[PDB]
């Protein structure tokens, strides 16, 4: 087999392949995660360089891992599928042996562990993908939002963004998100997620995708018109 | 040892790009243009052959348009030999699905499988990626008519109309200009040929240069028919649309 | 004592070229001219027996090879690569076809299998591409007569007539002027011998030319009688005498 | 220069630079001394600390009841090679009811180290070992280099500043070889030898490490207040 | 089954009956037990029918490829060696009992091969359930320097002895003649001593005699097209 | 215990003038227990027909296998497989399982599209070919079918006479076998039309 | 310029490692010659024992591959022996599997196909040797078949190999231009050896003693090498006419 | 250039520079010799006494293979041991199958093919030893010498290492002055002399002589080391000749 050590240390103590994978994430379309009091919302950018697209069948940016946990990402699309597949397998394997669905923290830890394994295995390059993994634990009403990255580190976030111009939307969330009082309702959380994307997206509503996840496996994706109403209300308030 | 000679096909550049995928895409940009257009009552696949010689036996020739099963076809842009490896795999995946579930494989499942195979070559194994971009045209009872493309990176996306190979920038502008959602197969046939006719590096577009195919749910009694056009039938449709 | 070359030796350069394939095609260009012409009732393949020494017995070196009873092959480029490809082509005809279906494969499918083998040399670990272009002529019951070219890349195209190697550019122009869809096999052989004279410097006779045909069934060459269905091989290599006969009417 | 990228490459003058660089890791290692008489064989090792809070790195490893070694260089490599020795000593006991000969132990280490120098991907061992033992032909002392060269000696030293101890033993040769049936005096001669390789630092109670094997003496290691006697 | 092979002046000849049986019943009345291996090398097969057919076909494929590689006529000893080494490998589990005969540049040859991989050299041989009936005839009549006409007579007689007296054997006689310096001639249905006699009555039924519940047309074609 | 006679059932195929017929019963049982009266044993891949008797799981498995193989054949060859070629494929495929065989009795029937020649064949479970001119029988009442076919059959029957002969061969054989019957199907095959008929028979 | 280190194509379409393996062929500075009689095939080669400490009986570039096949090598002895051992193994394995002695030309083809694999696969280097196989084949009669590092092989009426091969080749070419036959029309092998030696003397322009030559002879059903005394008897006969 | 950086790469000359570099390691090593006598062989070697601390007679360099073959070598000592270990495996599997002990020419090729195999790939290094070996078989005595390339020949006398030119000249005299042959006990004495004469090239450090021998009459064809009185008789003879 091909055994070559592609991820290795450089004199300054950096693993360039892992850092260059982060550059692939920086190139990827913006993804944002905002957790409210009784919900999590996952926002995603869709670049409008590609029109004449078929949005029914095109791979959606947010993926269900089980009926109660979702995964969005920024970076290489083809790489993300491999992680999503492995996670979905592990989700059912956990149900089969533990007789209980995965926690969001467990699922994140597994995906993060896979990403890590590829940074010190022979013959493989790291995943050019950072993920946001969100949902609710079984029989639990506390929202969960985790982030992973090519190096294999993972951590929990009140709100987080990844991908291109994530610096700008993180700037926005850092000033607008209050921990002592998060978005109390679904509306407020979605609004703050749309607002944050509107800093970078620079176009109406086709370029924004929203997915709301609520407790007890209640996941729904918003349509163009539902999102477009949020966009309208935001800019009308802004004209003042 | 051997390390000295290893190109390291599966690495990132400092910018976070995959060298070999990018260079394979550059390879594909020189290949003959392939166009897929999806209508409400069918799909069109049109493609330009690359090697005009008068002595090429065109009627038995197949460089661009291949059949994957009775419901799904592909248009090829890039190295034909590479595409034929992938095609034979996709043909098997279809039949495995048919043997297991006793139902024809959904279009997206076949596309994802192939795209995942292409992805594998960019992430592990140290081999060069497949220098091939596909346009998948297909039908199933869930989503109906579907167009997809995959490229050497293993990324795939869905389309209403799309071009791969040469002059895709010029071709996609022209498609974006004249495509509409209520369009029909006969209109899409015309659009496909008009687009190739403007983007072609050749002096004129002729029948001996084209491969052409349609998937219609306009077979007898609500079935789906794949038609790979014979050379005479391409010549007829060129006269009909008014190009020659 | 390890094979450590598990990585591709053929890779994409910045311009989108596959260097090793292009260089393999350059090696094919330096190789001796061979050609193929398809008639209505047959196919002919031909090449020059470029003898490396006059002490060598050029009869022993078969540039034109039987693959199945109804399929033949000729090349331009590196002879040793061709020889091994012929060995694998003969075997793959049995293993992937005859032992399954109880009959020899059709021309296009055998060509497809050879093409596959050459493609794999263009992507597999630790190998260079094959430095040959093949011309494969053959017949089968449902496709009739056919002529295929197979390049180092693994790409193959069906031809009415073509040439490869040294003087292929000049030879293809010559074939374009002469070829039509009403040619009989004898006419194609005549045209083959004319075309091949242009690229040959020295002696031009049955001993310095190798020429075979895919034509009628040869029950005389079968070796046995008693099965009406088995009518004998369509492949036949022309003798040194048979070539010289046609050179008088040239 | 160009020929030092891996162990598989000879230089133009017939040198294996990766082996010579592994040899260099021994010289950077802390000094250790080996010496013997006809009845006993002794190891003395100067252990090294990282700083004043840290422990002193253990230099001596037991292989069997009648054999063991001291190390200088990469300690994980000494662990690998000692573990291999333990197994060979053990194999000899279990299968043949026979204690492994010290000379044969050296031969096994030599051949294990050699395989790493001729094959691609591997690296040489980055450690030198001084093996002592008492077998059916009396006391023995071996010096193992990771080039593969194993050498039977009366006495030697390896590590940083080892040349001072090695010159001392070369002078003392005729004296210490005769120290038969007296373990303490043989250890004294080893402690005096290792003192010739010291600069600035001196032999303290948790610094020094001594081991001994002999006629009616199993291989035992002395550390801490057990070596205060010899300071 | 009843197979035999014998040698004559400048050749070798093989014979076989044409009855294949499952248990006590006659599955086939006209099966070919003489198998092609090369143009001038043939094989009679008795034992398990599928095993005997399959083994000869495999060796025949490998013999062809070997012939192509070496640019030579294949030899009977090559077939013999390849058949026995394959049959030996499988320890009789490929239950094929063969008589291999042929002509090559060395001369004419006759060998028997048993299922366990043992081989015999002989001037006349017989195998299968009728071998004792056939061998009785060969032992009574075989002599040196037979003419081709005497050889075909004796071979067909040996097979006939099996056909009549052995229940396992029946129907017609197949013969193959391999002579030096000539094309091998394969003579299927050389004798036809067991044609069925005409029937007393014709059991063709009046149309509509069979009761039918439903009818339908089956679509066998690809796509009915617009 | 004997796999070929757990489930039961029969297939018979006959040649006629410019036509072939293949027929089968509809029973699937667990020894004495009848389970299904809609288990058809005759399939088709283009214009080539394959009847399969024996262990029902293998009948289903082989159908799915030959569909798979013939589909790939067609994509590569660009034409439907013929009966003679398919026969060899069936033999090949059965013999590759020589030492763990499919417990079946397959029967190929069809007309060669190029020559027009009627063709039938039968196999044992490990792939030995019986390429008969007259008829092929298979299943648990194969003895009964041999007896019926051998007396009832005559060569060069017209399609509508051949129907009567093959039907009466099947029906009267199945009524003398416990493990066959429960309905029956008869395909009459011509070069470019195929008629399928379900037969009325005693349901015990 | 790593296209010159392994067996891949240069921009010109050339395999520089194959070309340099051919140059290794002449490193021994030994010239070989093979010719065919009516009933035999004779191969002669120069024998140079430069060191007096060498046991001259162990210095040989001629190998008895099988009973029927002999093989002379032009090139360094380690590669010569590599090729010899393999050929022996192949010739034995052939006999076992297929029940008859491996023909000369088939062995040559087999060794050539092996040599081809070293030109295509990167981890294997070509052998720096030219193998000249000789036999009296039972079907083809007297046979000379030569393999090189490129994987090329062909039959010969006669052949010559080494630094001065062109001089020996042209000498032989001229003789067969006169006689107008494919062989040495001579009954006894003894005289065919005398021919071989004589025409090498003429081509190279050097005289030989018994210890300057090495001779191999193929007859029907055996190949054998001549001793120094057998060669001496040959040299005496040449000088006496 | 770059042709010398990888093993198994032909230079434009047709040379494998890595093998020639292995030869430099052999040339750098101590002097070892072999002498073929009437009914056997004699091996001898120069062992440089780097220090007084080396135990005399203990660091044995000559190695036996089977019971009838001796092996000595100059260069990288571990490489020599790896080759002898292989030789022992070869000699064992030969005897296991064929009963008879391995003949010396047969044994010679088993090493020759193995050493040659290490010049075929870039994943392995060539052997950094010339090996002088031999013994008595059913056909009589044999002496061989084997280089890093895998090249080997039979010899009357052989020599390798730093003092090889000096030794070779002395061996060439023995060959000229004794055409009828040399006895086993004579060869032991001459071997001692030749190692002493070849020590002028390694004259800085003093050395220790080590001799072994197989002889049909003197050892029953078995490999044995020269020990005690016979060794001292050879050392005395050698010491007398230098003075
Ligand atoms: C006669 C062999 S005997 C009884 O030992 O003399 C005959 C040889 C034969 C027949 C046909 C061909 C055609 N290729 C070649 C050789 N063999 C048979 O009749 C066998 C006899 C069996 C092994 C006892 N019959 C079979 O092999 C049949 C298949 C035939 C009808 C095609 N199968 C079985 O009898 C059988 C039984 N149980 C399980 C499977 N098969
Ligand atoms: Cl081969
Ligand atoms: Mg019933
Ligand atoms: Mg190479």
């Amino acid at each position: 087999g091909y055994d070559r050590a592609l991820s290795i240390f450089s004199p300054d103590g950096h693993i360039f392949q892992v850092e260059y994978a982060l550059e692939a994430v920086k190139r990827g379309t913006c993804a944002v995660g905002v957790k409210g009091k009784n919900c999590v919302v996952l926002g995603c950018e869709r670049r409008s360089t590609l029109k004449l697209q078929d949005t029914r069948i095109t791979p959606s940016k947010v993926s269900k891992i089980d009926s109660h946990v979702v995964l969005s990402f920024s970076g290489l699309n083809a790489d993300s599928r491999i992680l999503i597949e492995k996670a979905r397998v592990e989700a059912q394997s956990h149900r089969l042996t533990l007789e209980d669905p995965v926690t969001v923290e467990y699922l994140t830890r597994y995906v993060a562990g896979v990403q890590q394994r590829y940074t010190q295995s022979g013959g493989v390059r790291p995943f050019g993908v950072s993920t946001l993994i969100a949902g609710f634990d079984p029989r639990d009403d506390e929202p969960k939002l985790y982030q992973t990255e090519p190096s294999g580190i993972y951590s929990s976030w009140s709100a987080q963004t990844i991908g291109r111009n994530s610096k700008t939307v993180r700037e926005f969330l850092e000033k607008n998100y209050d921990r002592k009082e998060p978005p109390a309702t679904v509306e407020e959380c979605v609004k703050l997620t749309v607002r944050s994307l509107l800093e970078v997206v620079q176009t109406g509503a086709k370029n924004i995708e929203i997915t709301v996840v609520k407790p007890d496996s209640d996941i729904v994706a918003l349509s163009s018109e539902e999102i477009n109403q949020y966009v309208t209300q935001i800019e009308q308030e802004k004209q003042e | 040892g051997s390390r000295r000679y290893d190109s390291r096909t599966t690495i990132f550049s400092p910018e976070g790009r995959l060298y070999q995928v990018e260079y394979a895409l550059e390879s594909i940009s020189h290949a003959g243009t392939a166009i897929g257009i999806m209508a409400s009552d069918g799909i069109v696949l049109a493609a330009e052959r690359k090697v005009t010689s008068t002595l090429l036996e065109q009627d038995t020739s197949t460089e661009k348009l291949y059949k994957l099963n009775d419901k799904i076809a592909v248009a090829v842009a890039g190295l034909t030999a590479d595409a034929e490896i992938l095609i034979n795999t996709a043909r098997i995946h279809a039949q495995n699905y048919l043997k297991t579930y006793n139902e024809d494989i959904p279009v997206e499942i076949l596309v994802r499988r192939l795209s995942d195979i292409k992805q594998g070559y960019t992430q592990h194994g140290g081999l060069r990626p497949f220098g091939v971009s596909f346009i998948y045209a297909g039908y199933d009872d869930r989503y109906g008519y579907q167009l997809y493309t995959s490229n050497p990176s293993g990324n795939y996306t869905g389309w209403k109309a799309i071009s791969v190979g040469a002059n895709t920038s010029a071709a996609q502008t022209l498609l974006q200009m004249d495509y509409k959602d209520d369009m029909k197969v006969d209109d899409a046939i015309e659009l496909a040929l008009k687009t190739l006719s403007k983007t072609t590096d050749s002096s004129a577009l002729t029948y001996d240069r084209l491969e052409f195919a349609t998937i219609r749910k306009g077979a007898n009694d609500g079935e789906v028919y794949q038609k790979i056009f014979k050379p005479q039938e391409i010549k007829d449709i060129l006269v009909k649309t008014g190009i020659t | 004592m390890t094979d450590r070359y598990s990585f591709s030796l053929t890779t994409f350069s910045p311009s989108g070229k596959l260097g090793q394939i292009d260089y393999a095609l350059t090696a094919v260009k330096q190789g001796v001219t061979s050609l193929g012409i398809k008639a209505t009732n047959g196919v002919v393949i031909a090449t020059e027996k470029k003898s490396s020494s006059p002490l060598a017995m050029s009869e022993t070196l078969s540039k034109v090879s039987l693959l199945t009873p109804d399929i033949g092959a000729v090349y331009s480029g590196m002879g040793p690569d061709y020889r091994v490809l012929v060995d694998k082509s003969r075997k793959v005809a049995h293993t992937s076809y005859k032992r399954i279906y109880g009959e020899y494969p059709p021309t296009k499918l055998l060509v497809s299998e050879v093409a596959k083998i050459m493609q794999e040399a263009t992507q597999s670990g630790g190998v260079r591409p094959f430095g040959v272009s093949l011309l494969i002529a053959g017949h089968d019951e449902f496709n009739g007569f056919s002529l295929y070219q197979v390049d180092p890349s693994g790409s193959y195209f069906p031809w009415k007539a073509t040439a490869i190697g040294k003087g292929s550019v000049a030879a293809k122009t010559f074939l374009e002027k002469r070829w039509n869809d009403e040619l009989e096999l004898e006419d194609a052989i005549h045209i083959a011998l004319l075309t091949l004279k242009e690229s040959v410097e020295g002696e031009f006779n049955g001993d310095t030319i190798e020429l075979a045909i895919i034509g009628d069934e040869n029950p005389d060459l079968l070796g046995y009688t008693g099965i009406p269905t088995d009518k004998g091989p369509r492949f036949r290599k022309l003798t040194s005498q048979e070539i010289n006969d046609r050179l008088e009417a040239l | 220069n160009n020929y030092d990228g891996d162990t598989v490459t000879f230089s133009p003058t017939g040198r294996l630079f990766q082996v010579e660089y592994a040899l260099e890791a021994i010289k950077q290692g802390s000094v250790t001394v080996g010496l013997r008489s006809n009845t006993h064989a002794v190891l003395v090792a100067l252990k090294r600390n990282a700083d004043e809070l840290s422990s002193y790195q253990k230099k001596i490893i037991k292989c069997d009841e009648h054999m063991g070694l001291s190390l200088a260089g990469l300690a994980p490599d000494a662990r690998v090679l000692s573990n291999y020795l333990r197994q060979q000593c053990n194999y000899s006991s279990l299968v043949f009811n026979r204690k492994l000969a010290v000379e044969r132990a050296g031969h096994l280490l030599c051949d294990k180290a050699q395989k790493n120098t001729q094959s691609y991907g591997g690296r040489p061992y980055g450690v030198g070992l001084l093996i002592i033992g008492y077998d059916k032909s009396g006391a023995h002392l071996l010096e193992f280099q990771p080039s593969g060269n194993v050498t039977e000696l009366y006495g030697t030293a390896i590590g940083a500043r080892s040349q001072g101890a090695k010159t001392y033993l070369e002078r003392t040769l005729d004296t210490f070889i005769k120290i038969d049936g007296n373990p303490d005096e043989l250890i004294k001669a080893g402690v005096e030898a290792i003192s010739q390789s010291l600069r600035d630092e001196s032999l303290t109670v948790d610094n020094l490490s001594i081991a001994i094997v002999g006629k009616d003496t199993p291989f035992t290691i002395y550390d801490g207040e057990a070596v205060a006697k010899y300071i | 089954t009843t197979i035999a092979g014998l040698v004559f002046q400048d050749g070798v000849i093989l014979g076989a009956d044409t009855r294949a049986t499952n248990d006590s019943v006659v599955a086939d009345k006209s099966c070919e037990k003489i198998h092609f291996i090369a143009p001038k090398i043939y094989c009679c097969g008795a034992g398990v029918a599928a095993d005997a057919e399959a083994v000869t076909q495999l060796i025949g494929s490998n013999i062809e490829l070997h012939s192509l590689y070496t640019s030579r006529e294949p030899r009977v000893v090559s077939a013999l060696q390849m058949l026995k080494q394959h049959l030996f490998k499988y320890q009789g589990h490929i239950g094929a009992y063969l008589i291999v005969a042929g002509v090559d540049p060395t001369g004419s040859h006759l060998f028997s091969i048993h299922a366990h991989g043992s081989t015999d050299v002989g001037y006349y041989l017989s195998l299968g359930s009728g071998s004792l009936a056939a061998m009785a005839v060969l032992e009574s009549h075989w002599k040196q320097d037979l003419t081709k006409e005497e050889a075909i007579k004796l071979a067909s007689d040996a097979i006939q002895a099996g056909i009549w007296n052995d229940l396992g054997s029946g129907s017609n006689v197949d013969v193959c003649v391999m002579e030096i310096g000539k094309d091998a001639e394969y003579l299927r249905n050389y004798l036809t001593p067991n044609v069925r006699e005409e029937k007393q009555k014709s059991y063709k039924f009046p149309r509509g005699t069979t009761a039918v519940l439903k009818e339908s047309i089956v679509n066998i074609c690809d796509i009915q097209e617009e | 215990s004997d796999p070929s006679s757990i489930n039961g059932g029969i297939v018979v195929a006959m040649t006629g003038k410019d036509c072939v017929a293949i027929a089968c019963d509809l029973r699937l049982g667990s020894q004495s227990l009848g389970v299904s009266n809609k288990f058809e044993k005759i399939f088709h891949y283009g214009h080539v027909f394959l009847g399969i008797t024996g262990l029902a799981t293998d009948v289903t498995t082989l159908n799915e296998m030959f569909r798979y193989k013939t589909n790939l054949y067609k994509l590569k060859e660009e034409r439907a497989i013929e009966p003679e070629t398919f026969t060899q494929l069936v033999s090949s495929s059965l013999y590759e399982r020589r030492f763990g065989p499919y417990f079946v009795g397959p029967v190929v029937a069809g007309i060669n599209s190029k020559s027009g020649k009627p063709f039938i064949a039968g196999f044992d479970l490990i792939g030995c070919i019986d390429e008969a001119k007259d008829f092929i029988v298979s299943g648990t009442a194969s003895d009964q079918l041999f007896g019926m076919c051998e007396s009832l059959y005559e060569p060069n029957l017209e399609p509508e006479d051949l129907f009567e002969t093959i039907s009466q061969a099947l029906l009267n054989a199945a009524d003398r076998d416990a493990l066959s019957g429960w309905g029956a199907v008869v395909y009459i095959i011509k070069k470019d039309e195929v008629v399928k008929r379900y037969l009325k028979m005693r349901q015990d | 310029g790593y296209d010159r280190h392994i067996t891949i194509f240069s921009p010109e379409g050339r395999l520089y490692q194959v070309e340099y393996a051919f140059k290794a062929t002449n490193q021994t500075n030994i010239n070989s010659l093979a010719v065919r009689g009516k009933d035999c095939t004779v191969v002669i080669s120069q024998k140079k024992v430069p060191d007096k400490l060498l046991d001259p009986t162990t210095v040989s570039y001629i190998f008895c591959i099988s009973r029927t096949i002999g093989m002379v090598v032009n090139g360094p002895i380690p590669d010569a022996r590599n090729a010899a051992l393999r050929a022996k193994a192949e010739a034995a394995e052939f006999r076992y599997k297929y029940g008859y002695d491996m023909p000369c030309d088939v062995l040559a083809k087999r060794m050539a196909n092996l040599s081809q694999i070293y030109t295509q696969r990167a981890y294997m280097r070509p052998l720096g040797v030219i193998l000249t196989f000789v036999s009296v084949d039972e079907e083809l009669g007297p046979s000379i078949y030569k393999t090189d590092p490129a994987g090329y092989y062909v039959g010969y009426k006669a052949t010559a190999t080494g630094p001065k091969q062109q001089e020996i080749t042209t000498n032989l070419e001229n003789h067969f231009k006169k006689s107008k036959i494919d062989h040495i029309n001579e009954e006894s092998w003894e005289k065919v050896v005398e021919f071989a030696i004589t025409h090498m003397i003429d081509a190279l322009g050097t005289e030989f003693s018994k210890n300057d030559l090495e001779v191999g002879v193929a007859t029907k059903d055996k190949f054998f090498t001549l001793s120094a005394e057998n060669i001496e008897e040959r040299l005496v006969a040449i000088a006496e006419q | 250039t770059g042709y010398d950086l990888s093993n198994s790469v032909f230079s434009p000359d047709g040379r494998n520079f890595q093998v020639e570099y292995a030869v430099k390691a052999v040339e750098n090593g101590t002097t070892s010799i072999g002498i073929k006598c009437n009914d056997g062989v004699v091996f001898a070697v120069e062992k440089l006494i780097t220090s007084k601390l080396l135990v005399p007679q203990k660091n044995v360099k000559i190695q036996v293979v089977d019971r009838h073959i001796g092996c000595v070598y100059s260069g990288l000592i571990p490489d020599g041991r790896h080759l002898v270990n292989r030789g022992r495996e070869e000699a064992a599997s030969f005897k296991k199958l064929y009963k008879t002990p391995i003949p010396i020419p047969a044994f010679a090729d088993r090493l020759g093919q193995y050493v040659q195999a290490h010049t075929l790939y870039n994943s392995v290094r060539p052997f950094g030893v010339s090996t002088i070996f031999g013994g008595v078989d059913k056909n009589g005595a044999h002496l061989y010498m084997l280089e890093p390339s895998g090249s080997y020949w039979g010899y009357k006398g052989a020599a390798t290492g730093k003092g090889r030119q000096s030794a070779k000249a002395e061996l060439e005299k023995l060959v000229d002055h004794h055409p009828e042959g040399l006895s086993a006990r004579e060869a032991v004495k001459q071997a001692a002399k030749i190692i002493y004469l070849a020590h002028e090239d390694n004259k800085e450090k003093d050395f220790e002589l080590e001799i072994s021998w197989c002889s049909l009459s003197e050892t029953n064809g078995l490999h044995k080391f020269v020990k005690g009185d016979l060794l001292q008789e050879a050392i005395d003879f050698a010491q007398k000749e230098i003075n």
